[PDB]
């Protein structure tokens, strides 16, 4: 199962990726462009593509749609200024026929920050309930603690089997 | 289809590689080659199933005795089918059924035909016979004549009509077959009847016999019914004629379509044949029928031309010959063709019917005497009359072009394509395994291979063994068939199964038993030095040894020595023993062929001896026996062979008596190349028995420590006979008998008996050198070389010795007995003692390289090490024009030589459509491409000459300057005014110009080299004359005045790009000049480039002389500049840079300059946006380089590749999106500056009429005279009167004051740039310059390219890459010295940006670009290294420190920190040198473009090397270095690789862009495909 992990810059995507893969916090390492990892979880080899979310390379995202079975969209729960930019990009992505069968897992990250929006608030700000004909899920997470991440993977695995 | 099968194959591949020692048939592949290999695997598996196991089934079955009968063939086969209609499905079973079906169809048809034939014969004999009151007799038949001859004729006519109607039938049919058989019976009986009527009383009874003799015994078919069975479709037989080679150019016998007619290319061919074989020899042996003699199957093997031809023609001329029945025929028959010509028929086979030697001949067209002569055109026309024009074809033609490409090589096979093409071929026989013995063994369907040290044999299979073999092999293939389809589920080869591993353990030995290994099937075009041959020898080394053997053995130079040897040898009595050798008897037969007429005369002598034998046997005392009263074939054959042998050893001078009458023919023969070749091939075979007969003991004179003193470890072989290489060369069908057999000793058996003994120390040693191996250390060569002083009867000179020994080594390599080394080692042990002996060194050199080869690939360094030491001894007497030089070793496969014997001798006319172009040039140029290329790679074109078109393609024409006069307009040419190419530097005030009249009379067109990013500006000089300017600056039309026509960059720019391309010229039409702009482009075309018209916009635009053009452009330019300033403001805002205060400074003062205050804000803004984006992109450039490194790793299972394409696309987007903006900002600023300078100071400040007011960046730039000469000889600025060309035409007749032959090339080049001599004198001096230059480059460097490799080696170097001697930037002048200045500037960027991988990639590019001299890429490279000769940005990237002595240079490099580079830019040449220190310590690099690139770990070693190289061999003096000869002084120039990388080389390419893992046509593809598309 090929996983595209996307979201705005500074969201925590790389932190989440390495908390899940290595069980550790690493955070200063850059990401601009892409990360990818192969993550074995139960019966499934998840390949998670962590792609940079800077706006000027956001038009390139469409070359990464090939053979993708799952989408992780990561939003900085503490970043209210940019949550609608994330929403616009999500909706633009959901328009793409290549992703028509992709399942959607949202990680509401940085729940540890003082003004962090919660899973439900992110769900409302992003309009997830309006998403018709789409299997989706939102998980409140703190990448630096790892809370919620395996609940996300477990959901994703169960949906994909 | 199954992915499991693909992964399984990949698994066993990876595993077998991991198991590799040195010397293995597996090696790592390109990720493309991977798939081609797997595809050939699958294909040959299908071939095995269809083509050998099937015939095995036909012997596991058929084991039981079904009803069998030669007459009931149809029934016998039918019961064999119904015996087996029950058998389970299996592809081999299906193939068996289908084979049996096809043979059932053929025999059913034939039996029907013969049945109705017999019934027709009986019917016609009843019709012609008398009443039963009398017996059938000639009297009653004669009485019947007047009626029944006319009856026969009438029936024949009716039948011919009705059958011609029936030929409309779509397939053979009972009616068709009926009518044909009847017609043949009627024809034959008519002929027999008329013969009876003509028969005399003594013959009359015989012809009556021939009438009553029905063929009812069925002893053979009627000939025409055999031809019926040969029919390919009802009423037509396929004729074929076999080529020697496919003769697309007429070099060979051929038959081809020419102008819709079929045309035989030559006047007769011995190789015609009719029909096609029904089945393979395999099936023939399975039926145990009579096999057709191999003299049908042997005679040729190259592609064949064939067509259906009307049967009447075949049955008319060729049925006279084609009867299979043994009717006596001579060697020849001559047949009158209906056009009054003869056809000559030739008994090319004395038994077989259906293969024919044919010659057409007749009254020679347009001759004084009616001599009959061979006539290809006559045969062509006659065939076209008798042939069908449909279904002409050539068989196997691409097979030749996809396996041999051409007549490839004069040596043994290297891959299965060369094997299957060789004369030894007959049919591809796979072998299979007999595993139920104690250990696995190989069997044919007919027999198991008995093997012995001396002998190879087969034991024929009894039924139980067949049942074993079949049941096992079928179980395996059934499993494989499941695996391809039912997958692991069906085959149960689960990843952990022990059965899976056993299965693979079986497959691997199958894939070894057949040579399906990669070296067997890949047959690449350009052989990487990693790949290995079918025996695990290095591939490229084998190719080089083959080219060596061919070149050596084809030279005529040693022959006076060899034939002196022969003249002595022939007197020894032991030579007779040679004749009873087994291999000798192969080749004297070819001498029997070459000397055929003399051989005939000899035999006419010899047949006397039989008469003397019978006479003596009767004269013998009281003969109790016909003691020799018989023709003894062996006696006469012996005497004949002895005569032929003697005539081969001694020269034609030995001919005497009556045979001198034919001696001129023999003389013409023996002096041919084939004569000399045979004449020596018999010598070296003759040599072995005499050498053996001395039995002198061994006594090597040079000791060797590594491998045992005083002995040699000769032979060193393990006997491991290959059954596949035996059976895939034609043994006798005695192997096929189903009876035990002992296989022949063919010459190749010497190639296939032996394998290296890995237990011997010598094997370990040789594997350390990694030579090729063939048959071990040649004890034969020792045995010969020990007695040379006795063969020649005296001591050899070391010259004579090495001559003989090289001829011997060539003979040995030619016949496949040994490697090079396997001979040269014992040579070095035996080289005679003498003042120039060299084997001692050669041994020490072997040891030196052994201790290396155990660690590193020597890449041929060994072979060069030998040739360096041998060659000056060989050429010791010769002139440099006559020296031998072998082909030259390279990373790519061996390239042709550049010297001596091997080179000695080893404008386009145009189409008159010029007149259409003159008559309607607008429509012509709208519908045709007009190119200008020939006006680029010629410098120094005349001011005035003849211009013509040459056509090249669909609407594609090329201009050329020509030498033919235009005052013969039939020259396809016109008076035109040429204009030279101007340079590309935007600082240039002095452009190329030429003046042409308004209302011209003398000529009506003007042409120039292709415009690319520049302008052609036409101005009205006076009431009657135009001045046309080629200005290299953009927007130049704004700068000139009185501009009446102009084309600027914007007019042909591809929007959103810097790219553009258009041809522009002037025409004098309807009494006025017209500026005609033909917009074009370069276009990619199958891994090549072409030019084309731009198709995305109007490809043509035309201006008549107008006045408003200046205003119309200038307003547009002002607005567009404003707009682009908006563009740049936008982009800068997008990257957050403050644009505050950025605006045009009012032009106040001064000349044009970069960084003038007026534009400084824009320049700063550009610099900043650059720094932002460069910092941005560098992070991806680095991560991409890291990923290429990652993908270089050997172990990786699978793709990681798509990340490369995604980074590539991202970066190239950034380039396309922003580089154009920054560059255009620079352009609009430079353009505005130049326009301000005009507006204030007038055009005369901004265009200058001549260059003599010299100015530039500084008053002089101290460019080497060499460099300033090369610039001065690849651009035209100003005119070139014709005397320059006259001088070049007569440069040896002309005289020049103050010059002599002993001036240096430097002082000539200097005096030429003084310009004092006349243009004709300057042309002559130029010619003399090139003459001197190439005479010196030859004398100084090519003749000594060998020793440098060894100097750099043993100075202690750590990596090297030789570079191609051959890459040139111009076909004329001194090719050698013009390329250095751009090359060093490219190399220093390559090394700084990509290290050893970059250097490798660039040298690969140069090699390909020199192997394809006119391919699109090599064109583009030539056009992109030019424009680095005088680019002022390179002077922006420089800082000329002083002159320095070498020691100081070394100390400065030692002083440098971080990467740094320096040119030496010696007075006539430019080495480059520099250091990297980034990791792995400090590596020091040195690079001389005449030799190669070398690297070093320490500056002491580096300096010791560079001193040895530059002063120890005086090259610094040939390069004109400064100061004393000893301790030479060099310039140096501290190149800044940080800026040089970004200089434009036109067409939007940065030097970085040529410096990358892709090809140029790749990068341009990506640009076109992501810029114009997307
Ligand atoms: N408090 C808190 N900080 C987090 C959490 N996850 C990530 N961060 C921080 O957010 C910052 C950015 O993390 P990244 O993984 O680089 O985010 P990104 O999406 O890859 O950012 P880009 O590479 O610019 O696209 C880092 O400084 C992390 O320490 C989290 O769960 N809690
Ligand atoms: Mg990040």
């Amino acid at each position: 199962m090929r996983i595209l992990m996307v979201g705005l810059d500074a969201a925590g995507k790389t932190t989440i990726l390495y908390k899940l893969k290595l069980g550790e916090i690493v955070t200063t390492i850059p990401t601009i462009g892409f990360n990818v990892e192969t993550v074995e979880y139960k019966n499934i080899s998840f390949t998670v593509w962590d792609v940079g979310g800077l706006d000027k390379i956001r038009p390139l995202w469409r070359h990464y749609f090939q053979n993708t079975q799952g989408l992780i969209f990561v939003v900085d729960s503490n970043d209210r200024e940019r949550v609608n930019e994330a929403r616009e990009e999500l909706m633009r992505m959901l328009a793409e026929d290549e992703l028509r069968d992709a399942v959607l897992l949202v990680f509401a990250n940085k729940q540890d920050l003082p003004n962090a929006m919660n899973a439900a608030e992110i769900t409302d700000k992003l309009g997830l309930h309006s998403l018709r004909h789409r299997n989706w899920y939102i998980q409140a997470t703190c990448a630096t603690s790892g809370d919620g991440l395996y609940e996300g993977l477990d959901w994703l695995a169960n949906q994909l089997k | 289809i199954s992915k499991d099968f693909t992964n399984l194959l990949n698994t066993l591949i990876d595993g077998q590689i991991g198991a590799a020692s040195r010397q293995t048939e597996w090696f790592n592949m390109s990720p493309d080659e991977r798939t081609d290999y797997i595809k050939q695997v699958d294909e040959r598996l299908q071939e095995m199933q269809q083509s050998t196991l099937s015939v095995l089934a036909a012997q596991h079955f058929q084991m039981q005795d079904n009803p069998v009968s030669v007459g009931d063939q149809l029934q016998t086969l039918q019961k064999r089918r119904q015996q087996m209609t029950d058998v389970p499905g299996t592809p081999a079973i299906n193939a068996y059924k289908q084979q049996l079906d096809r043979d059932i169809l053929l025999y059913r048809r034939q039996q029907t035909a013969m049945t109705h034939f017999d019934s027709t014969w009986r019917k016609v004999l009843v019709m012609l016979g008398p009443d039963d009151s009398k017996p059938l007799n000639a009297t009653t038949l004669r009485e019947n004549a007047v009626d029944k001859q006319a009856k026969l004729d009438t029936e024949i006519k009716r039948l011919e009509q009705q059958l011609t109607i029936q030929v409309a039938d779509s397939t053979f049919s009972q009616k068709y077959v009926t009518l044909f058989s009847e017609l043949q019976a009627y024809k034959d009986v008519n002929a027999r009847y008329n013969a009876l009527l003509k028969a005399s009383a003594t013959e009359e009874a015989a012809a009556l016999g021939a009438l009553t003799k029905v063929p009812q015994a069925s002893d053979d078919l009627p000939v025409n019914i055999s031809l019926l069975m040969m029919e390919e479709r009802p009423g037509y037989i396929r004729m074929n004629v076999a080529l020697v080679n496919a003769s697309t150019d007429g070099r060979f016998k051929d038959f081809f379509l020419e102008n819709g007619r079929l045309v035989v290319l030559t006047d007769g061919v011995l190789n015609f044949s009719f029909g096609t074989a029904a089945r393979s020899l395999a099936w023939q042996q399975q039926y145990r029928l009579k096999s057709e003699p191999p003299s049908f199957r042997s005679p040729t093997y190259t592609p064949i031309r064939s067509v259906l031809v009307k049967t009447e023609f075949v049955e008319k001329y060729f049925a006279n010959y084609l009867v299979s029945e043994s009717t006596l025929r001579g060697g020849f028959k001559a047949q009158l063709l209906g056009n009054g010509r003869k056809m000559l028929l030739t008994s090319v086979d004395r038994k077989v019917p259906n293969q024919i030697g044919i010659q057409v001949s007749g009254q020679a067209p347009n001759t004084t005497i009616t001599r009959e002569v061979p006539l290809a055109s006559a045969l062509s026309d006659l065939i076209n009359q008798n042939a069908d024009i449909a279904s002409f074809r050539t068989i196997g033609l691409e097979g030749f072009r996809q396996s041999s490409y051409h007549p490839d090589r004069d040596g043994l096979f290297v891959n299965i394509h060369e094997l299957e093409r060789s004369v030894g071929f007959a049919g591809r026989q796979y072998l299979l395994e007999m595993p139920q013995d104690n250990d696995y063994l190989s069997a044919t369907p007919f027999g198991v291979m008995s093997v012995d040290g001396d002998k190879v044999s087969s034991s024929h299979l009894s039924k139980a063994q067949t049942d074993t073999l079949y049941q096992y092999n079928a179980a395996f293939f059934e499993k494989l068939e499941q695996l391809r389809s039912g997958g692991m589920k069906a085959s149960r080869l689960f990843e952990g199964s022990i059965e899976r591993t056993a299965f693979v353990q079986q497959l691997v030995r199958l894939l070894e038993r057949n040579h399906i290994t990669p070296a067997g099937v890949l047959a690449p075009e350009y052989p990487r030095d990693n790949m290995r041959d079918i025996k695990g020898n290095n591939l490229n080394k084998v190719l080089w040894e083959q080219a060596f053997a061919a070149s050596v053995w084809r030279s005529r130079d040693n022959d006076p020595l060899l034939f002196r040897l022969a003249t002595r040898l022939v007197k020894n009595p032991a030579v007779v023993k040679v004749l009873q050798n087994g291999y000798v008897q192969s080749d004297i037969a070819q001498a029997r062929e070459l000397l055929a007429p003399l051989y005939e005369q000899w035999r006419t002598r010899a047949v006397e001896a039989e008469t003397q034998r019978v006479a003596s046997a009767n004269a013998a005392q009281h003969p109790s026996n016909p003691k020799v009263h018989v023709f003894d074939q062996a006696e006469v054959e012996r005497s004949l062979d002895d005569k032929l042998l003697i005539l081969l050893l001694t020269g034609p001078q030995s001919l005497e008596g009556t045979d001198v009458q034919l001696r001129p023919m023999v003389e013409a023969a023996l002096l041919s190349n084939e004569g000399r070749s045979l004449r020596k091939q018999i010598l070296f075979h003759a040599l072995r028995p005499v050498a053996d007969s001395f039995s002198k003991a061994a006594a090597p004179v040079n000791p060797h420590a590594e491998l045992g003193v005083g002995k040699i470890m000769i032979n060193n072989r393990l006997n491991q006979p290959d059954p596949y290489l035996i059976l895939n060369t034609s043994s006798e069908e005695q192997a096929y008998r189903d009876g035990s057999y002992l296989i022949k000793d063919d010459k190749y058996r010497s190639y296939n008996q032996f394998r290296p003994d890995f237990k011997n120390d010598a094997t370990r040693y040789m594997n350390d050198l990694d030579t090729p191996f063939v048959g071990g250390i040649s004890g034969t060569t020792q045995t010969v070389s020990n007695v040379l002083t006795e063969l020649f009867g005296g001591a050899l000179s070391v010259k004579q010795y090495w001559q003989f020994q090289m001829a011997n080594a060539a003979f040995m390599i030619r016949n496949g007995y040994h490697s090079f080394f396997e001979t040269f080692y014992v040579a070095a042990r035996y080289e005679p003692e003498g003042a120039d002996s060299i084997g001692k060194e050669m041994l020490q050199m072997f040891d030196k390289y052994r201790v290396e080869g155990s660690k590193k690939a020597l890449q041929g360094k060994l072979y060069d090490g030998v040739m360096a030491r041998v060659l000056p001894i060989i050429n010791q007497g010769l002139s440099a024009a006559d020296e031998f030089h072998p082909p030259r070793f390279t990373r790519i496969g061996p390239r042709p030589a550049l010297l001596g014997q091997a080179v000695k001798d080893l404008p386009r006319q145009g189409s008159a459509d010029i007149h259409q172009f003159v008559t309607d040039p607008v429509l012509f140029a709208k519908t045709h491409t007009v190119s200008a290329e020939a006006l680029v790679r010629s410098g120094r074109l005349p001011a005035e000459g003849s211009a013509q078109l040459v056509k090249v393609g669909s609407g594609l024409y090329e201009l050329e300057y020509t030498e033919q006069s235009a005052n013969d307009i039939s020259s396809s040419s016109i008076p035109a005014y040429f204009l030279g190419y101007n340079g590309p530097n935007q600082a240039n005030a002095v452009p190329a110009y030429v003046d042409i009249p308004k209302r011209t009379i003398a000529g009506n067109f003007l042409f120039t080299g292709t415009l690319s990013g520049g302008s052609l500006v036409v101005t009205s000089l006076d009431a009657n004359t135009f001045r046309v300017y080629h200005d290299g600056r953009v927007n130049s039309s704004l700068l000139y005045d009185n501009v009446v026509m102009a084309v600027d960059y914007k007019d042909y720019q591809i929007a959103g790009t810097a790219e553009g391309l258009a041809a522009a010229y002037m025409q004098y039409v309807n009494h006025e000049w017209q500026l005609v702009l033909q917009r074009q482009e370069y276009q990619r075309d199958g891994q090549m480039l072409r030019l084309r018209l731009r198709d995305d916009e109007e490809p043509l635009s035309i201006q008549v002389a107008d006045s408003q053009v200046v205003e119309r452009n200038q307003a547009q330019f002002v607005a567009y500049r404003e707009q682009i300033h908006q563009q740049l403001k936008k982009v800068a805002t997008q990257f957050e840079v403050s644009i505050s205060g950025v605006s045009d400074g009012v032009y106040t003062e001064g000349e044009f300059s970069p960084d003038h205050p007026a534009i400084a804000a824009w320049a700063k803004l550009c610099a900043e946006v650059y720094d932002r984006i460069n910092a941005d992109t560098k992070q991806l450039v680095d991560k991409r380089n890291k990923l290429y490194e990652n993908r270089r790793n050997t172990i990786r299972r699978d793709l990681i590749n798509q990340q490369i394409k995604q980074l590539n696309i991202t970066l190239e987007y950034y380039k396309a999106q922003y580089d154009t903006v920054l560059r255009e900002a620079g352009f609009v600023e430079q353009s505005w500056l130049w326009q301000q300078i005009k507006a204030k100071n007038g055009s005369a400040a901004v265009v200058r009429i001549d260059d003599t007011a010299i100015q530039g960046g500084g008053k002089q730039r101290t460019d080497s005279v060499g460099e300033r000469y090369a610039i001065s000889e690849a651009y035209q600025r100003g005119a070139r009167g014709t005397g320059f060309s006259d001088g070049l035409r007569n440069f040896r007749e002309i005289e020049i004051p103050g010059v002599d032959d002993k001036m240096s090339a430097l002082e000539m080049k200097r005096l030429f740039l003084e310009g004092k001599l006349t243009s004709e004198q300057q042309g002559a001096l130029s010619g003399r310059i090139t003459e001197t230059s190439r005479a010196e480059y030859i004398d100084k460097v090519l003749r000594q390219t060998a020793v440098f490799s060894e100097d750099f080696h043993d100075a202690g170097s750590v990596f090297d890459r030789l570079v191609p001697q051959d890459f040139y930037l111009s076909l004329v002048g001194d090719r050698s010295g013009g390329r250095a200045y751009p090359l060093v500037r490219a190399m220093t960027v390559a090394l700084a940006s990509g290290g050893e991988a970059g250097i490798n990639s660039l040298v690969q590019k140069l090699f390909f670009a020199s192997a394809d001299p006119q391919a699109g890429s090599s064109t583009l490279l030539r056009n992109s290294l030019i424009k680095l000769h005088s680019n002022v940005e390179a002077v922006q990237a420089s800082t000329e420190l002083g002159q320095f002595g070498l020691s100081e240079v070394v100390s400065r490099l030692a002083a440098t920190t971080g990467t740094s580079m320096f040119a030496l830019n010696t007075q006539n040449h430019s080495m480059m040198v520099g250091s990297t220190v980034t990791t792995e310590g400090r590596r020091y690099y040195f690079y001389d473009p005449n030799v190669g690139i070398f690297a070093f770990d320490n500056t002491k070693s580096l300096s010791r090397a560079m001193e040895q190289h530059l002063v120890g061999r005086r090259l610094a003096v040939h390069y004109g270095s400064f100061g004393s000869k000893s301790a030479p002084a060099f310039n140096l120039i501290e190149i800044d690789t940080g800026k040089m990388a970004e200089v434009p080389v036109g067409n939007g390419l940065n030097v970085a862009d040529l410096t990358r893992f892709e090809e140029l046509s790749s990068v341009i593809g990506q640009r076109r495909q992501v810029e114009q598309v997307m």
